[PDB]
């Protein structure tokens, strides 16, 4: 009964990055609690990122992430 | 500038061509094995 | 957003990930901001 | 105990009509909201397709010593409030049960973590002691400002015209009201007697009563209803002088009304609370001459 | 192969140029739709969610009926679409199949993400839960589901 | 040094400053009387240095009734609520 | 059910499927196109979908707020540009010694207005009355039926308006005087005088007036400004913009005389030109003229 | 009916002028977490509503009709709802047959939906408790409301008379012309908490009067619970009621015992 993760659009990602710049309505008070109770598994997100750094023959790098 | 935001990805970064990146020009007659695929991002990835 | 849960408005992180006062603190706001290691030790992570 | 607690008190209604009911344990979920302290929250919805999540609002202590349950909070038997339970029982046996709060958050606490029952909770959740009290509750069914200058206002007050069917007004003067008899009771009295039910969506008929004076009046607009006001009272009382007077008839009460013939407004019964008891005082003679 | 033009890249195959003013009509509601318009409602925001949803739906539909419908483009351009990731890999391979005709996005079918094991109630057809409110007596009660705003995927409706 | 040297350095003068010029800041828990009364501005502004002269009433009239056993000091009390009455008066013939 | 009653259910949704239902200040747009600066700027006043442009190259150019339609006809740089709100009518003043009026619906000028003995930089078009006030470097005021002349000031004249009620003619002038003219007994009500050229005045849409200097803006039944070297334009919601030589756009508060914002506009693709010598609000968007040969739209 | 189940719901206010998130500058540095302004004093902070509820315009069937909620929009309350009749919740004025189905959800939360609390708050303001069924309205604040017009102490129970007559079934209207304030008693709890909500911060001014442009500029009036009546007039119909209610219970009482035996 187990079928893989659903490989979202960019664009999906995207919208919420933007839409959490200005984070002052009410709606925001439980994504709140979750940008800070993410800041814990922080130093986990810099070494996949660094890890997966382009080398220097690379123009550009898709890389597969997965986000909250 | 530690003032200025970071810029976003797609109003600045995605509309430009790139660059070109570092590529030793691999001479045709001495590295015809490799020449084609040497600087991919995964080399061979989709050779069976 | 720890530093404003904290009610430490008058620290500024910068975009750099510079942490610096916005003015002169009283010494209830100094023993207040005074950040251990494991806040600067994530933000200079995320300065590197 | 952590690993030992027992299961949820949740009224039969709460549950509603349905057989089987998915429900939700969060095993530190939201803290009572009596003794502030946190506790298993469940949550569930009645149906399906339902859109409302009925949650637990209270802990499993909080709802043992009150004996009601984590939803709604009303008694599990009788499945009434709190309030109405021990003034049900104060009345049977003749001394005041009440469950008492803290208003302090260390004595919520601490309130709660004892393990006595409050108010009325000793006489619920034993059916003995219920049956019992409720036989007692049959045998109760078996029992079943002289200084004032008030003479601007009462020149403006009709009291000297009569209740006929010929003058055709829109305002009219309802006096004798008492203290109780909300202005909701006389708008649907006079909306069931015209059968213009639901009258708030059209405005057919505004009111004004003060419940000091024991005066009021009541406006129509469209003067034709007026005509259907009239005729559709019956009863009415004739002073001896004469100037006959039309009466409402609020369950065992009478109010006595005179076709204004003008718009009396806010202010025309008084403009002072001292002022204004007044002119009940000044009313209860006339009353009284009215009849006797 | 990635999303940039880069050297990297494969150039287009031949039938591109006619189906390219399509494709870019597509690709500017998406920038416009990724635009941040501040609304404060929550009831908004993911309404907002729910453009970006449907333009990847749409913009893969037309994909898909250009090689497996029509017939119109030739497999070297619609292999060359995938590795630059203009259509939906996983989702069209989800149409192809017999009861996932007009599949909202791969989300609504995850039994995982659903509190019981069950996929998304845009997944059922309309005269379903025409049926069952007609029994409880009421009205349908659902009209946009929480993932991306579906009004209901069923092949039959 | 004490709080009262960090409290007048220029930063602090500077975002104050620039709250006159922002938005509704000021406080007022700042200034002086000013020493007239009909050169002052706007009653909505007024209200609020209006409202400053009630709460140093509050303080001295609390103070007033206490056994300071001061006869000279409360002398000086009743003289600043019997000026500060009279500043109170002052500020609502302005408004 | 069947497979054409579903095939016929499925077409009574309004879309397709699967989405068919069964039941401060900032610069938001750059517009160039004038080949010369542009001078005066008003906008419709009913539908407020279109400008009314005037230029140093004599044209006027409606702009959609698209260029619309092009008005020639005058030889000279178009100082002041005014619209009717009761009359379908558009009266353009420019440096030629004429006041023209234009017809909207056919868009040929109608009447020309005569006797001013040089360059006619202003024009406001009084509400109620169906007059014309138009304002030069005579130093006199002219009302025009669409009859009275005003003397007083000693020197050109900047800025006139119009207001129903007494005083009924507002004018400004480089002998740093503002008068409140009494048009029935054609004679000054009040003179105020504490600048110390006014080139600029705008009406609050609170019966006041914002007067303008060099370096200090005054209010007429202060404001905090330090030199910001020189339009002046009052939206309905309170705030009085400021337009500067220096480009500096200086945004504030008229109850107040607060300062709340100061931005700078980026000259074209020379640093002296750029300036903003026009500036007016809708009917929530700034629209200003300036010297680079553009229009921007400030939101 | 034809005033309210003919029409749909309106909307109100475009979601574009709804009001900005942040509040008003009352300190120097906005706080992220905590919506407010941190350093420098805390000035006021009570404005007028620049909106308000017409309830036999405003109020139409909207979403939640259809799907049976039974709870009521508190932005329609307010004046404020930006999504109409697509809302959720209902847009209209509390009947019996509304009251009826909120009967066993009223003991513990609001007619908004809004979980009521164990004891009130301090200010009296708020949600409300539901340890008393409290049905009647503290009308305070009135001379911010009227922008400090003397109007009189009769004028002033006029204005409440009428704009709270609109917002339900009302038991009785009492002013105090010494306390300047009002005290308005509903005949169900729905309607004085829906009234709550809708006439929190606004002004009893009208526009037949010359202040209406400067409305805004005022403080709003306050209407929050009240304490009880503490008149032994008052005290005794009181536990007249009580005593009503108990033996309205009591019949329905022993018919459970009837069915239980
Ligand atoms: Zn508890
Ligand atoms: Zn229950
Ligand atoms: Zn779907
Ligand atoms: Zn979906
Ligand atoms: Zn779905
Ligand atoms: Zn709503």
């Amino acid at each position: 009964l187990y079928t893989p993760k659903a490989e979202m659009p960019p664009e999906h990602l995207r919208k919420i990055i933007n839409t959490h710049s200005d984070m002052a309505s009410k709606m925001y008070n439980t994504d709140k609690k979750a940008f800070l109770g993410a800041l814990k598994y922080l130093p986990h997100a810099i070494l996949k990122l660094l890890e997966n750094m382009p080398h220097p023959w690379e123009q550009a790098k898709e890389v597969k992430v997965l986000y909250h | 500038d530690d003032d200025e935001p970071p810029l976003s990805y797609e109003q600045h970064i995605e509309n430009i061509e790139p660059l070109d990146p570092i590529n030793l020009p691999l001479d045709s007659q001495d590295d015809e094995y490799v020449k084609d695929w040497l600087y991919d991002s995964r080399p061979l990835e989709e050779d069976s | 957003l720890l530093i404003h849960r904290k009610g430490l408005t008058y620290l500024h992180l910068d975009y750099n990930f510079n942490l610096k006062p916005t003015k002169t603190l009283t010494t209830k706001e100094r023993k207040k901001s005074r950040l251990g290691n494991s806040f600067h030790l994530m933000r200079e992570l995320l300065k590197m | 105990d952590e690993i030992n607690e027992p299961p949820p008190n949740i009224c039969e209604q709460c549950l509603g009509d349905e057989a089987n009911i998915r429900m939700t344990k969060i095993p530190q979920g939201s803290e009572c909201k009596i003794c502030t302290l946190p506790f298993t929250l469940y949550h569930f919805k009645t149906s399906k397709r339902s859109n409302n999540i009925i949650k637990t609002l209270i802990c499993v202590r909080c709802a043992t010593q009150r004996n009601i349950c984590q939803c709604c909070m009303l008694d599990s038997r009788w499945h009434i409030p709190i309030q109405l339970r021990d003034h049900l029982i104060s009345l049977v046996n003749e001394e005041n049960v009440m469950t008492e709060e803290a208003k302090n958050d260390m004595m919520k606490r601490f309130l709660s973590l004892k393990n006595v029952k409050l108010g009325g909770a000793q006489i619920t959740s034993d059916p003995s002691e219920a049956d019992n009290i409720v036989d007692k509750l049959k045998n109760i069914l078996l029992r079943a400002y002289a200084s004032v200058d008030i003479s601007h206002i009462l020149k403006k007050l009709p009291l000297n015209e009569s209740f006929l069917k010929n003058p055709s007004t829109k305002s009219f003067f309802l006096y004798n009201i008492d203290a109780s008899i909300p202005e909701w009771k006389i708008t649907d009295t006079v909306s069931q007697l015209l059968g213009i039910k639901k009258w708030k969506d059209g405005n057919s008929l505004s009111l004004i009563v003060n419940h000091k004076a024991k005066c009021g009046g009541l406006r129509f607009q469209s003067s034709e209803l007026g005509e259907r006001f009239v005729s559709k009272i019956s009863e009415t009382l004739v002073t001896p002088k004469g100037l006959k007077r039309g009466v409402l008839l609020i369950d065992r009460f009478r109010i006595f009304i005179i076709p204004w013939s003008s718009g009396f407004s806010a202010a025309s019964f008084g403009t002072n609370t001292a002022e204004n008891i007044k002119l009940s005082l000044s009313l209860n003679k006339l009353i009284q001459l009215e009849l006797g | 192969m990635p999303r940039i033009k880069t050297r990297r890249s494969k150039p287009a195959p031949d039938g591109f140029e006619k189906i390219k003013p399509t494709l870019t009509d597509f690709e500017i509601q998406l920038r416009d739709a990724q635009k941040d318009k501040s609304s404060k409602l929550a009831a908004k925001s993911n309404e907002q969610l729910w453009e970006i949803m449907q333009l990847h739906h749409q913009r893969s539909r037309y994909i898909y009926t250009l090689y497996y419908k029509r017939k119109a483009i030739s497999k070297d351009l619609y292999d060359w679409l995938i590795k630059e990731k203009y259509a939906d890999k996983l989702l069209i391979a989800k149409w192809r199949k017999t009861g996932y005709e007009k599949l909202c996005c791969l989300r609504c079918i995850q039994k995982n993400e659903t509190n019981n094991g069950s996929t998304c109630i845009c997944r059922v057809p309309r005269a379903q839960l025409e049926e069952e409110a007609r029994k409880k007596g009421t009205q349908v009660s659902f009209h946009q589901c929480v993932h991306c705003g579906c009004r209901g995927c069923a092949s039959t409706d | 040094s004490r709080n009262v040297d960090k409290a007048n350095s220029v930063l602090v003068r500077f975002q104050e400053q620039q709250a006159e010029s922002a938005g509704g800041y000021k406080d007022y828990s700042r200034y002086q009387r000013p020493r007239n009364v009909s050169k002052v501005k706007s009653i909505k502004e007024a209200n609020e240095w209006k409202r400053q002269v009630s709460k140093e009433i509050k303080q001295k009239s609390t103070r007033i009734y206490d056994p300071s056993l001061n006869e000279m000091q409360i002398a000086e009390l009743n003289d600043e609520l019997n000026n500060l009455f009279k500043e109170w008066k002052r500020w609502q013939w302005h408004i | 059910f069947t497979k054409s009653e579903l095939k016929r259910r499925r077409k009574t949704r309004k879309g397709d499927g699967p989405w068919g239902s069964w039941s401060p200040k900032k610069v938001i747009r750059n517009y160039p196109g004038h080949p010369e600066g542009t001078t005066a700027l008003k906008f419709l006043p009913k539908t407020g979908h279109l400008i009314l442009s005037g230029g140093n190259d004599h044209t006027i150019k409606i702009w959609d707020f698209e260029c619309l339609r092009d008005f020639q006809g005058h030889n000279k740089p178009i100082k002041a540009l005014r619209f009717t709100e009761d009359c379908q009518s558009f009266l353009s003043s420019s440096f030629d010694r004429s006041v023209k009026i234009w017809d909207t619906e056919t868009g040929k000028v109608k009447t020309r207005l005569h006797l001013n003995s040089t360059p006619a930089d202003v024009e406001s078009r009084p509400t109620n009355p169906h007059e014309f006030i138009v304002g030069l470097s005579n130093s006199k005021i002219l009302h025009y039926d669409d009859v009275q002349t005003y003397d007083h000031h000693l020197s050109s004249i900047l800025a006139l308006k119009y207001f129903p009620d007494g005083s009924k003619f507002i004018s400004s002038s480089e002998d740093k005087t503002v008068r409140i003219w009494e048009n029935q007994i054609n004679v000054p009500i009040k003179q105020i005088s504490d600048t110390a050229s006014m080139p600029f005045l705008n009406v609050h849409p609170n019966y006041f007036c914002a007067q303008s200097m060099d370096n200090r803006i005054y209010s007429f039944s202060k404001y905090k400004r330090h030199p910001k070297k020189i339009h002046s334009s009052a939206g309905y919601g309170i705030s009085l913009a400021f337009s500067g030589d220096g480009r500096y756009i200086c945004s504030g508060d008229s109850k107040s005389r607060l300062f709340t914002w100061d931005w700078n506009t980026s000259r074209l693709l020379i640093p002296g030109n750029k300036p903003i010598t026009q500036v007016d609000w809708h009917p929530s968007k700034v629209i200003c003229s300036g010297a680079a040969g553009k229009i921007y739209v400030c939101d | 009916m034809t005033s309210w189940r003919d029409k749909s719901a309106k909307v109100q206010v475009k979601e574009s002028e709804l009001p900005s998130s942040i509040p008003a500058q009352t300190g120097l540095t906005f706080n992220i977490w905590y919506n407010k302004w941190s350093q420098g004093f805390a000035g006021n902070t009570r404005f007028v509503s620049p909106f308000a509820l017409q309830p036999q315009l405003h109020s139409g069937k909207t979403r939640g009709d259809n799907d049976g909620q039974l709870f009521f929009c508190l932005f329609f309350a307010k004046g404020m709802c930006c999504l109409g009749p697509k809302c959720e919740y209902l847009h209209h004025i509390p009947d019996e047959e509304d009251i009826g189905k909120l009967a066993l959800r009223t003991e513990v939360l609001d007619c908004f939906g809004r979980e009521k609390f164990a004891d009130y708050r301090e200010d009296m303001g708020g949600i409300g408790s539901f340890r008393k069924k409290n049905k009647t309205l503290y009308v305070g604040g009135i001379d911010g409301a009227l922008n400090s017009k003397h109007l009189k102490p009769a004028q002033i129970e006029s204005r409440i008379r009428f704009v709270f007559s609109r917002l339900g079934d009302i038991d009785r209207i009492r002013y105090v012309e010494s306390k300047n304030c009002g005290f308005v008693k509903f005949k169900y709890q729905a309607n004085a908490e829906f009234a709550k909500e809708a006439m929190s911060n606004q002004t009893l001014l009208l526009p037949s009067d010359k202040e209406w442009d400067d409305r805004r500029e005022g403080t709003g009036l306050l209407v929050k619970w009240a304490n009880e009546d503490p008149d032994p007039a008052a005290q005794k119909r009181l536990q007249e009621e009580l005593k009503l209610e108990s033996l309205n219970m009591m019949v329905h009482l022993i018919n459970n015992n009837t069915n239980s035996a």
